[PDB]
């Protein structure tokens, strides 16, 4: 997956997440046409309770039917302040998308981070199954780990999560200022 | 400490994960295009310069806020083909066939990206498709240098590519040699396809010669997508899922994504706490978020799918009273193990 974010001078904003699912999709190209096919069928529940590429499970609601669209986790998002564009945000990461995008938004609104800080900030993740609190390297110091472990979390350090491209828009006297951030995780 | 944000005070920003695509989008803004024009240019550019993820063979979503205050969501998600069936990836014993949903032609839904790009351009853009797709065509025809990271991801996919005669043509050099960092990567057949789109619009992908190539290769390699699938592919303009968090409006993707619903659900739970008081990285704050996530993902496993086929209780999941009920179960000193979680808390 990959996410991109656009905001123009007039107040339009477009947040696009799109994908062929896995890296290089199904790995099969259409001969003569030069493009890779998606493996988006794996986003269906192919058997009740069977975990997919992201450890997500399902049953009837996300079962396969002809013409049906497989359930996604993609969360292209726009946040408004007084009905005006404030944030344009999104990310790849399958099951991790929802939690990555949540954290960036919270980092701005709750903690008053600038958009670069909000994106670079270490991320955690809980997706119920597996029953683990996933963290990033150097992302959680001993004191915090110990207190969360004492609560009952099984903390696991795994590869970095997400690749957020985000825009924050703020008013000025004449027009607006646009602040952007790519994600340091992009090349990991 | 973090590097400073990118700043623009004139035409806005167009940001993607590939600098060549970002530059293309930014130039569209510099040349007087709107956010949709730039988004369309980026969608096609990434299909060339970021083939691990950027694509014309997949699909996705666009959430759009218009200058007139309207918020809309574009669904260009892939569709299961007409010949798809519930148990298509299972063997006679009802067990999953290894890799059948992952590698090759049966793993594919009907692509939506080209239809999505055209749909947003037609409804909300101001520039011509030819202007917006030309940069992508130029990069396909003339090539670009493989980055270190692309060399790495190509290597990781190498054995998958080698399963398919088509991919052996496109993702290896002469003599079936690996592409390496700094090699010029040229995509002549992709340029042909993009040129069909330039000349005929989306019909250049979903009908005619390209549709013929798709059906042919599908028939040859055990896939099921046909010209009928392609001619019947439809984007859908949907209402976004909308919520509020501390005086801000959250606009995100509705079914067939679960993302917007659970994003708003988890924020709703979190809204019951003054997170700012303890600040970033506090264990109390992480705990509240993580318990909200735990419930949301349990709910996802039962309630979420394509609402055109199944009933999806979006309004119940984003209800602030439900979020309050979730919040009130969160204890200061302990978690609720996933084994004890009930979708909807057993009361949805
Ligand atoms: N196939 C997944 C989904 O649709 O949720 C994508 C792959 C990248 N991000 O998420």
């Amino acid at each position: 997956t990959t996410h991109y974010s656009v905001a123009d001078r007039w107040g339009n904003a477009v947040s696009v997440t799109y994908t062929i699912n896995a890296s290089y999709g199904s790995a099969a190209s259409i001969d003569g046409a030069g493009f890779l096919l998606n493996n988006e069928m794996d986003d269906f529940s192919i058997k009740p309770g069977n975990p997919n590429l992201y450890g997500l499970v399902g049953g009837d609601a996300n079962a396969i039917e002809a013409n049906k669209r497989p359930l996604s986790s993609m969360s292209p998002t726009i946040v408004l302040k007084n009905n005006k564009v404030f944030l344009v945000v999104g990310s790849p990461g399958g099951s991790r998308i929802i939690t990555t995008v949540l954290q960036v938004i919270s980092n701005v609104i709750d903690y008053n981070m600038n958009i670069s800080e909000a994106v670079s900030a270490p991320r955690f993740h809980m997706q119920w199954l597996p029953d683990e609190l996933r963290i990033e390297k150097f992302g959680m110091p001993a004191d915090v780990k110990d207190n969360l472990t004492k609560m009952g979390y099984q903390i696991v350090t795994k590869p970095v999560m997400g690749d957020v491209n985000a825009i924050q828009v703020l008013p000025k006297t004449k027009g607006s200022v646009f602040y952007g951030s790519t994600d340091p995780r992009k090349e990991f | 400490a973090s590097y400073p944000p990118i700043k623009n005070t004139k035409v806005g920003l167009a940001l993607s994960s590939h600098p060549l695509a970002s530059e293309i989008g930014q130039k569209v803004l510099e040349e007087g295009g709107n956010a949709i024009d730039a988004a369309v240019a980026i969608g096609f550019a990434l299909a060339v310069v970021h083939p691990a993820a950027g694509n014309i063979g997949g699909g996705g979503f666009a959430v759009i806020h218009l200058a007139n205050g309207e918020n809309v969501a574009l669904d260009f998600r892939e569709k299961a083909p007409l010949k798809a069936t519930k148990n298509m990836f299972l063997d006679k014993q009802g067990n999953v066939v290894p890799k059948l949903s992952e590698d090759g032609y049966l793993a594919a839904g009907v692509p939506g990206t080209v239809a999505g790009m055209e749909a947003m351009l037609k409804k909300y853009g101001t520039k011509k498709l030819s202007q917006l797709i030309d940069p992508a065509i130029k990069l396909a025809e003339n090539g670009y240098a493989i980055s270190q990271r692309q060399a790495e991801t190509l290597k990781e996919a190498r054995e998958r590519f080698l399963k398919y005669s088509s991919s052996k043509k496109y993702f290896f050099k002469k003599g079936h040699l690996d592409y390496q960092e700094g090699d010029l990567f040229v995509q002549k057949d992709l340029a042909k396809t993009l040129n069909q789109i330039k000349t005929l619009g989306a019909k250049g992908f979903y009908q005619g010669q390209v549709a013929e190539l798709i059906e042919k290769d599908m028939k040859k390699n055990g896939g099921i997508i046909t010209k009928e699938d392609l001619a019947s592919y439809n984007v859908k303009w949907r209402k976004p899922v909308v919520g509020s968090y501390r005086g801000y409006k959250i606009i995100s993707m509705s079914p067939p994504s679960s993302g917007g619903t659970h994003l708003i659900q988890i924020l709703n739970v979190m809204e019951n706490a003054d997170l700012s008081a303890l600040g970033y990285g506090a264990s109390k704050n992480i705990h509240i978020a993580a318990e909200a996530m735990r419930q949301a993902y349990a709910d996802r496993s039962v309630y979420m799918g394509d609402a055109d086929f199944v009933s999806v209780p979006v309004d119940k999941l984003i209800n602030k009273a439900y979020a309050k009920k979730i919040f009130d179960t969160i204890q200061p000193d302990t978690v609720t193990p996933s084994s004890q979680i009930k979708p909807g808390m057993g009361q949805l």
